[PDB]
Formats: C-alpha cells, sequence, structure tokens
C-alpha cells in the first residue's frame, strides 16, 4: 500500500484478490468476482481513495473494489482483450487499462470511459508513469516503447528494442523525482537500462 | 499473447548417471546427490567445464548436462 | 565418343598447363572461345566428366586470363553452362552438379544463384530450377564459416563474396525472381513444407514471405497447415505479427485436420503455441475441449498424440482440471441435476475461444474414448482416469505414429504365445434364419443375402 | 482386451475404414461390409469405433440427393467425384446386398447403380439403428449421434425426399425416432464428470 | 509488402518502414496496403525527403503510385487535405531553383562538350 507500511494486496492465479497485514498470519480480506486469472493490479493513490483497489484479470475485466465493504466490486469496466497491465493516475481520478492492441483510458469518479487509444500492434505489456505524472510510458510485444501525454493522450515519442519487451519503468532520482533512467526488461533476457544525468 | 515458455519447465527430476533423482537444487549441490560425490569435489567439476555457480540444475542445455557426465566418468583424462 | 573424351581430357590438361605457364596472341585467345561450344556441346552426350572438365576450365580463365591479380571469372559462360544444365533433361548431369559443387563450394553458390536469377529473368525447366534451388539446405552461420573458397579466397575484407549478407541477398533475389515468374500447386506445397527450416532463413528480409504466408494462410485449407510453420518463424525472428493469432489457430483446429499427413508438424507447432506463460484458463481450455470432440472422429495414431498433451496442459494449468472433477457444491444443484440431466454448456462452431464455454464442461468425449477398440488407445486414454503422478509426458514418444507403425506393433512380437480360441461355435454362421437352435443370426447375415 | 491375431483384424478394418475417401461404389459396398463386421466384433464388448462412425455419415452424405450444405457433423465430409449419388429413381425397391458389389463397373447402367445405393443407403440405416442400439451407454452419445440425427433430417427434407423411396423415408424417420429417444435418454442419464475421486494414503 | 508496410504505418516503426521503402513489388505493395494509413505514408515520404535529398527518385515513384491507386481514398477523407499541402509544399521547395539551375547546367554543358572533344581527338592521335 502507497500509504500504510503494513498492509499488502495480492492477485494470484485462480479467482482472487486479497488484503493481508504483515504481523497476521491470515489475509484480512478478500475479493471475489473474477471468472479467470487476475493477472495486474494495483491500489488507488489520493487523500480520498484511502482503501480502494482495481486489479484487471484475464477475463477482460477491470474491477475496482471499496476495502470497506468485502462484497462485489464497486465498479466494474468489461474490455475486449485480456488485460495485461493496470496503473491509476496520481490525481486518482482515470486510469489507464493496457487490454490487448489498445490501452484504455477510464474515469473512476463518474463510471465511464473516456477512450480507448490504439497504437500498438502486438499486444501492449507493461505501462510506467512519467517525468512528473505528466507522461504514460507503455511498453509492448511488438520491441516498442511509446510516450503519451497525459492531456490529449497523443503519441508524443518512441524508440524500438530488439526484442519483444515484458516490463518498463522510468525510474526516478530523488527530490523533485526527476526520471533517471529507463529500463527495459525483454523477453530475451536482457535488462537495458538508458540513463539520462542531467 | 505468445510469450516464449522455452525455459519455465525447469523443476522437474533429471536423470543422471548412477541417480535417477537430482531436482532442481543449485549446480554444485546437485552435485553431492550423485554417490561417491563429495562436498569439495562438487566444486572442481564445474570450474572446468565453464558452468557458473550460480544457476540451478534444470537451466542447463542438452549440450552442457552431458559435459558433467564425461567429466564425472574419467577425472584423469581432465587434469586433476 | 569415348576417345573425343580422351580427347578433351587432354586438351584441357593443355589449356590449363599454357594458362598457368602464361598479332601472335590473338589466336592464343582464340583457343578457349573455340572450345567454349565443345565443352557445351559435350554437355548433352557422359557429360558427368565433361562438367568437371567445364568446372576446370573456369578454374584456370580464373587464375590467369587477365593481368591483374585478382580473378575475374566470366559469368557470361557460367551462364550459359547454368543455361545448358538447368535445360538439360538428364537428372544425373544436375545431380553431379548440385553435389559435387555446389553444396560443397561457394563461389559456386553465390555466382550460381545470379546466373538463375538472370536466366530466370530471361515449366519442365521451371520444375528444373525449383529442384536445384530446394537443394542448397544449409545455410552459413557467419562471415567465417564460409571458409573454403573454389577460386581466389579475397583479400578485399569487404568483399561481397566474403560478406554473408550478399550472398543471403543473392540467395533472397533468385528466389524473388523464381516466386515472380510464378510457381505450380505441387511446388508452392514443396515450399511451404520446407520453409521455415531451409527458405526463409536465406533471407536477408523475409518481408515479402510475410506477405505471401499471410495470403497462403488466410486462404484456407491444408495449405494454412502448412504455412502456419513459416508465420510462427516471421512472428520469432522478426516480429511481424498476425492480428488474432488465436481465433484464427481456434478457426484452423477443425473437422478434417487429424486425419491429414502434417498433424505431426502441426502438433508440434502447437505444443509451443500452447506453452506459453500469457494464456488464460478459458483459451487453453477451450483448445482442450474442442480437440476432445474432435478426438470422437479422430485416428488411433492421433488420440495418443492428443491425450499426452492434455496430461502436460492439465498439469501445467489447474483451473482447466474441472473439466474432469466437477462437484456440485450445492444440494439445490444435486436435486436439479437429478430431475433433469446436465445438458453440456460447451459451445461449439463459436469464434472466439475465450467465449466458448469450455469451462464448466467435462471430457466425456475422452471418458467415452477410453472404450476404444485398440489396447494401447484404450490404456493411454486412461492417464486422465487414473493419477497425476508423473512431472511431464515427452511428445516425442507418442509422435509420428501412423497405420504402418501401429501394424508393424504386432509383427515386431513373438510369432504366437499360445492364444486362445472361441468355443461352441455355431453351424449357422452364414445360414439366413437357423429356426430350430433359438440363437439369433449373425447381423451380417441379417443383412446381407448369400445366395 | 489384447489378442494377438483378433485385434489385428480390428487395426485392418480400421485402416481401411477411416482413410479411403471412396473412389467408387465398389469402395462403398466393402466400406460397409467391413462396418458391420467391426459391429461384430464391437458386440458384448460395448467398444466405440470412430471411423466406423465417420464412415457410414460420410456414405450418408455422400450418396447425395441434393448436397452437403452445411453443419452436417465434425467428420470429414468427402466429395462424390463421377456422380457417385443418388438419382431420381424413386421406384426402385430396396434389395439385400450381394458381394459382386466389391467388383468395380465402369460400364454399369443406371437402373443398375440405383437399386445399389438404395440399398447401401438402406443397409446403412440398419447399422445406424444397431449401432445406436449397441452403443446407448458410453456418454459422449449425444456428442457421437447428433451428426447421426442431423443428417438423418437432412436426408428428410423436401429436396432430398423426391428421389428417395417411401421405405427409405420409413427407414430414416425410424432413425430419426429411435435416436431423438435414445438421445432424450442419455441426456436424461448424463451426469458430471467425478474422476478423481482418490483414497488417501495411510 | 502489403502486410509489413501496414504494419510499419500503423505502429510508427522505423525499421520495417524504411527495410520495406528500401527496395512490381512497390505496385502490389501500394495496392495490397491499407486505404487508411495512406495519408501516414504520404507524410513519411515527405519527412524522408525533405530530410535526404539523394533519396528523390523512389519516393517520388512510392508517392506517385500511391496517388494513383488511393486517389478517391484520400478524398473520402477530406478532413484531411493537409498532408497534401504538405506534400506540395515539399515538392515546391523541390522545384524551387530551376531557371537559374538550368542556366549553370548549359554554363557546364559548354565546358563538358569541349572535355570530351579534346578526349576524341587525344584518342586518335
Amino acid at each position: 500500500s502507497p500509504t500504510e507500511l503494513t498492509t499488502l494486496m495480492s492477485c494470484s492465479d485462480d479467482k482472487t484478490v486479497r488484503l493481508w497485514d504483515l504481523p497476521s498470519n491470515d489475509p484480512t480480506r478478500l475479493f471475489t468476482g473474477h471468472t479467470d486469472y487476475v493477472r495486474c493490479g494495483a491500489f488507488m493513490p489520493g487523500s480520498a481513495n484511502s482503501n480502494l483497489l482495481v486489479s484487471g484479470s484475464y477475463d477482460e475485466t477491470v474491477r475496482v473494489w471499496d476495502a470497506r465493504a468485502p462484497g462485489g466490486a464497486v465498479m466494474t469496466f468489461k474490455h475486449a482483450d485480456p488485460i495485461e497491465d493496470v496503473l491509476p493516475l496520481p490525481s486518482g481520478t482515470t486510469l489507464l487499462a493496457a487490454s490487448g492492441n489498445a490501452i484504455s483510458v477510464l474515469d473512476l469518479v463518474a463510471a465511464k470511459p473516456l477512450r480507448l487509444i490504439t497504437n500498438h500492434q502486438k499486444t501492449v505489456t507493461s505501462l510506467s508513469l512519467a517525468s512528473q505524472g505528466r507522461r504514460v510510458v507503455s511498453g509492448s510485444l511488438d520491441g516498442h516503447v511509446k510516450v503519451f501525454e497525459t492531456t490529449s493522450w497523443n503519441v508524443v515519442a518512441g524508440a524500438k528494442y530488439p526484442s519483444p519487451i515484458l516490463s518498463l519503468s522510468v525510474i526516478t532520482a530523488g527530490a523533485s523525482h526527476d526520471d533517471r533512467h529507463l529500463a527495459v526488461g525483454m523477453q530475451s533476457g536482457v535488462l537495458s537500462i538508458r540513463t539520462r544525468l542531467s | 499473447s505468445l510469450v516464449s515458455g522455452e525455459k519455465t519447465n525447469f523443476n522437474h527430476i533429471l536423470r543422471l548417471l548412477n541417480t535417477n533423482v537430482d531436482g532442481k537444487q543449485k549446480v554444485v549441490y546437485a552435485l553431492t546427490q550423485i554417490k561417491g560425490v563429495g562436498r569439495r569435489y562438487s566444486n572442481l567439476v564445474c570450474k572446468k567445464a565453464d558452468v557458473d555457480l550460480k544457476k540451478r540444475a534444470g537451466e542447463l542445455t542438452s549440450e552442457e548436462l552431458e559435459r558433467l557426465v564425461t567429466i564425472i566418468q574419467n577425472p584423469l583424462a581432465y587434469k586433476i | 565418343p569415348k576417345w573425343s573424351l580422351a580427347a578433351a581430357e587432354a586438351l584441357c590438361r593443355v589449356f590449363v598447363r599454357l594458362l598457368a605457364a602464361g598479332t601472335i596472341i590473338n589466336w592464343l585467345r582464340d583457343r578457349l572461345s573455340d572450345y567454349d561450344g565443345v565443352l557445351l556441346s559435350m554437355l548433352q552426350s557422359l557429360a558427368v566428366h565433361a562438367l568437371v572438365l567445364a568446372m576446370a576450365v573456369l578454374k584456370a580463365q580464373a587464375q590467369h586470363l587477365t593481368d591483374r591479380e585478382e580473378a575475374i571469372f566470366p559469368r557470361s559462360f557460367f551462364l550459359e553452362i547454368i543455361a545448358v544444365v538447368l535445360e538439360s533433361p538428364i537428372e544425373h548431369l544436375r545431380g553431379h552438379f548440385s553435389e559435387n559443387f555446389v553444396k560443397k563450394y561457394d563461389d559456386i553458390r553465390f555466382y550460381t544463384f545470379e546466373a538463375i536469377k538472370h536466366f530466370l529473368t530471361e515449366e519442365d525447366v521451371r520444375n528444373n530450377v525449383f529442384n536445384l534451388l530446394l537443394s542448397i539446405e544449409d545455410v552459413p552461420e557467419s562471415n567465417d564459416s564460409l571458409e573454403n573458397f573454389f577460386i581466389e579466397r579475397p583479400p578485399k575484407k569487404k568483399h561481397p563474396l566474403l560478406s554473408l549478407s550478399q550472398h543471403k541477398k543473392q540467395a533472397q533475389e533468385a528466389w524473388l525472381a523464381f516466386m515472380h515468374l510464378g510457381l505450380s500447386k505441387e511446388q508452392r506445397k514443396k515450399v511451404l513444407e520446407v520453409m521455415s527450416a531451409s527458405i526463409a532463413p536465406w533471407f536477408t528480409k523475409p518481408e515479402m514471405l510475410m506477405d505471401f504466408l499471410t495470403d497462403c494462410y488466410n486462404s484456407g485449407g491444408s495449405v494454412s497447415l502448412l504455412a502456419l510453420s513459416g508465420v510462427f518463424y516471421l512472428i520469432q525472428e522478426r516480429n511481424l505479427d498476425y492480428p488474432e493469432f488465436y481465433t484464427k489457430l481456434y478457426s484452423l483446429l477443425d473437422a478434417d485436420i487429424l486425419h491429414s499427413k502434417y498433424r505431426s508438424r502441426f502438433f508440434r507447432l502447437l505444443d509451443t503455441f500452447l506453452a506459453s506463460t500469457h494464456l488464460p484458463a478459458v483459451l487453453v481450455a477451450s483448445f482442450i475441449k474442442r480437440l476432445a470432440r474432435l478426438a470422437l472422429n479422430a485416428p488411433p495414431s492421433a488420440i495418443v498424440v492428443i491425450v499426452p498433451w492434455f496430461y502436460n496442459l492439465f498439469k501445467k494449468h489447474p483451473l482447466t482440471t474441472f473439466m474432469m472433477h466437477r462437484v456440485p457444491r450445492t444440494k439445490e444443484e444435486r436435486e436439479k441435476l437429478e430431475k433433469d440431466g446436465l445438458d453440456d454448456p460447451f459451445l461449439p462452431n463459436e469464434t472466439d475461444p475465450m467465449e466458448t464455454r469450455a469451462i464448466d464442461s467435462c471430457l466425456w468425449e475422452i471418458v467415452q474414448l477410453q472404450s476404444h477398440y485398440h489396447p494401447n488407445v484404450a490404456t493411454i486414454c486412461k492417464i486422465i482416469s487414473e493419477q497425476f503422478t508423473k512431472q511431464a509426458y515427452n511428445l516425442e514418444d507418442f509422435l509420428d505414429h501412423s497405420y504402418g507403425s501401429l501394424l508393424e506393433a504386432e509383427m515386431t512380437k513373438e510369432v504366437k504365445k499360445p492364444p486362445v480360441i472361441e468355443f461352441m461355435i455355431p453351424k449357422h454362421i452364414f445360414t439366413k434364419a437357423a429356426p430350430e437352435e433359438e440363437k439369433k443370426d449373425s447381423l451380417l447375415v441379417s443383412l446381407w443375402d448369400f445366395g | 482386451h489384447f489378442h494377438q491375431v483378433c485385434t489385428p483384424a480390428m487395426l485392418a478394418i480400421a485402416r481401411y475404414l477411416g482413410q479411403k475417401v471412396p473412389a467408387a461404389l465398389s469402395d462403398f459396398a466393402v466400406g460397409i461390409y467391413l462396418s458391420i463386421l467391426a459391429l461384430q466384433y464391437q458386440d458384448f464388448a460395448k467398444r466405440y469405433v470412430p471411423e466406423m462412425m465417420n464412415f457410414l455419415l460420410n456414405t450418408l452424405c455422400a450418396l447425395a440427393p441434393e448436397r452437403a450444405k452445411s453443419k452436417l457433423g465434425n467428420f470429414p465430409v468427402h466429395e462424390p467425384p463421377a456422380g457417385i449419388r443418388i438419382k431420381d429413381a424413386t421406384n426402385t425397391p430396396i434389395r439385400q446386398l450381394n458381394c459382386g458389389d466389391c467388383l468395380r463397373k465402369d460400364e454399369l447402367s443406371p437402373a443398375e447403380t440405383s437399386s445399389l445405393q438404395i440399398a447401401i443407403l438402406s443397409t446403412a440405416t440398419a447399422i445406424l439403428k444397431s449401432a445406436a442400439d449397441t452403443w446407448h451407454k458410453l456418454p459422449a452419445f449425444i456428442e457421437s449421434f447428433q451428426p447421426a440425427l442431423s443428417v438423418a433430417q437432412h436426408l428428410l427434407t423436401k429436396p432430398n425426399a423426391s428421389h428417395l423411396p417411401s421405405s427409405l423415408t420409413s427407414k430414416l424417420n425410424d432413425l430419426a425416432s429411435h435416436l431423438s429417444r435414445l438421445l432424450q435418454l442419455s441426456r436424461l442419464s448424463r451426469r458430471p464428470l467425478e474422476l478423481h475421486h482418490h483414497r488417501p494414503l495411510a | 509488402l502489403g502486410t509489413v508496410l501496414n504494419q510499419a504505418l500503423r505502429t510508427d516503426d522505423s525499421d520495417l518502414l524504411e527495410s520495406c521503402l528500401q527496395t512490381l513489388i512497390i505496385q502490389n505493395t501500394i495496392n495490397r496496403m491499407d486505404s487508411s494509413l495512406a495519408g501516414t505514408l504520404l507524410s513519411k515520404l515527405a519527412a524522408r525527403m525533405h530530410r535526404r535529398p539523394g533519396r528523390a527518385f523512389g519516393l517520388m515513384r512510392w508517392i506517385q503510385w500511391t496517388l494513383v491507386a488511393h486517389g478517391g481514398a484520400l478524398v473520402t477523407q477530406p478532413d484531411l487535405i493537409n498532408r497534401l499541402t504538405e506534400l506540395s509544399r515539399v515538392l515546391e521547395e523541390r522545384s524551387r531553383g530551376l531557371s537559374s539551375l538550368l542556366a549553370l547546367k548549359g554554363k557546364l554543358d559548354m565546358l563538358d562538350a569541349q572535355l570530351k572533344y579534346r578526349k576524341a581527338l587525344k584518342m586518335a592521335g
């Protein structure tokens, strides 16, 4: 959890996501509702969104739960593809679900999808936030990273790697969070770190 | 929706010279399981065959597995 | 004309001696241009030895028909040799050319490829060139793997005879000239068989093969079953993609695929297509349920391929193992299920495998295939029934089985351990009624009139 | 279970029965003969012959009054090349097969082909009757005999019943009602699989 | 090369686009190209022709066959005429300078004619 130090979440292979606390030997809460493999999930950052969880599954569903009522999902969005990646935006309002050959920005304030953005050929694997919470870098099985703006969501820049990439993150330096270097982990078994120093 | 699982089948029992049971442990802790092979002996075998101590058993190719089964037959042909 | 062959082997020795040694010189340079037609006519006789003469005269002409140190050997005369070799209806002439020189040397390979490109730019002859283009199976791995030349291993260090990209370039160009002329049906069904091991690794860029493969793969039939290996090689090497790959595989495995001959190559490809880690349980269950309802009409040499592959998939993906052990959790479901029987919720002839409801179905098809007539098929359909002890079943022990193997299985045993027979044999094996014995007739006899 | 002589004969019937797209009516006759022979092999040892199943449905569609249009089983449907299909001859009655129909005759009269084809269809209806009665067990009954009901209903259509006599219509409607009763029986008798109910070791 | 060109113009690749541009084949490629990527191809050809002047023949051949094949396919688009506008701009810049360049071509053709005449004399002498 981004705020508490002992709370963590788990999306397992069967149907479950569940909340654990580090001192206890039991999962504190259990959330079911998915029908296939659930394989990507995150907490929701925000002052108002203290305990909400998003996870997308391989059943082409993104579900966001309140942790106060362990019934079903609070909101559910059905896609067309097996949903590979999920990240919320740092304002806590919108959310990017990466499913197949397209990512999708969805609102959580009024439960309505904004926009489907298709700019990859093969299936997008991993999303990451960038420079100051302003630019989303997405990496696909096409060998492509592509960085989009967050206001209009246009393809601002991109690059191509010699292998289909599986994980991608730009990571930050320290105070004020200037991004140090971008690392891509590829199917070939290589971590390519590209460093920028200012 | 197609990532190569050409390496993900490794935690299975491998067969070798005498023992029919040799699973994944490491590369030098798997050599101790063969009878007559020691804990100080198993490190000498790995430094000749250019296999790394970091890898496991089962992370080796069909060529690299048999290179340790020739050199376990004749310890005199490779210098000692 | 054996004495003319003897005169030819003498005159070739004289020519290589005078070249390796060396108004007066114009007849000395007339000699070889007069001997060219002599060897051209001798290549249509035995021309097997005349080809050795024709490939020694090129070595001499390279070595000393110039003032430079560089051996420049005539592509035009080699092109005329190629034009008579690929036209002559002898098989052993082209056989000797392919085995003794082209599979052996590299200068002959490169200049043969560019001569073939010219000769094809300018139908029996088409079959001859195709049988020569299929002959070079091996592809060199690196620039230091060439390392044996017939004439003038170059000291240039950047020569097109020393760069592997130019050898591959002229191989690709010859193959593109042939495929621009256009190939016949059995030629295409040979190309798509031997593509991903021998054709596509000759290309610098296989991206025109991408359009050819996706056309002949979106067509349909058995040619897509052949083209799947090429499409997999071009997703593998240089990641061009197919749009909806798994729904195309789900539409590909269908009614009459299990009876084909290329199903061994197909299942060896499907074993890699369904070993991927990013497969949902619905998809990997759909590919089991359709290959079970298709195994209901499959050969006994196909069920032995299918069911250990089912076992490996059931070991990898445990959420699909509810197609073998499904318990009605609620007693209300028990009462409903005993009141009216359970209809199979699997939806056959559905387009997408993620929306086929193969999950919530069961493998009644396999538990019915347990009562197969063959004993080996009956005991291999029991690996789903018994226990999951072995960690994985390899498929190379179970593939390439056919009726020849299944029928030599009853041959390679003992002659006879002493078998049993059937006691109380009825005397009316063919009699139509037999009403005074009370034993009902053979249905063979009830439906066949013997008279 | 296993014999040294008996089941290789079953495999010989199998190799002739699963392969061999039929090229004439002689192949049809020999296939019907090996189908009833393999039924007699699999009587009171109630096993399953998938190649007998797909071959019989192949004959039943390949005698082809109109055409096999779409959705006729998961069995390999093949082509009748030389006009090997029934014509509009509804006045040649049913007959029983003889063994001389294991001989090829390119010079055969059409009035000699029609009685043979109606005979092959009638005896194949009888083989489906016997196979259903001996295989009303074996819980892929529905998934194996839904093509039988569907091809029988396909032969009971208006562009298909003109070329058939009333006797073939009677046989195929007996097939339809019998298979509908057996299919309702197997639907009410189908229970979900619980294979792995294992005794834990002590 | 149609599906490869479709992939390159649809995911904004450079390697696939350049390896299919460096190469009959061109006519089949543009005829099997999708209709919606034609303006993307026009812009990505105008960019390479501006950035590099030595590739003008092949790139004008590609633009020529694209405008032949997908003419009304660009008119059914019509709010995207700005790609044709940038193309007109690039070709106007390419055709800048022609009268003075013709004058200089004549001024050099006289020198080349005299040099070839003196070579024709020197070979016979």
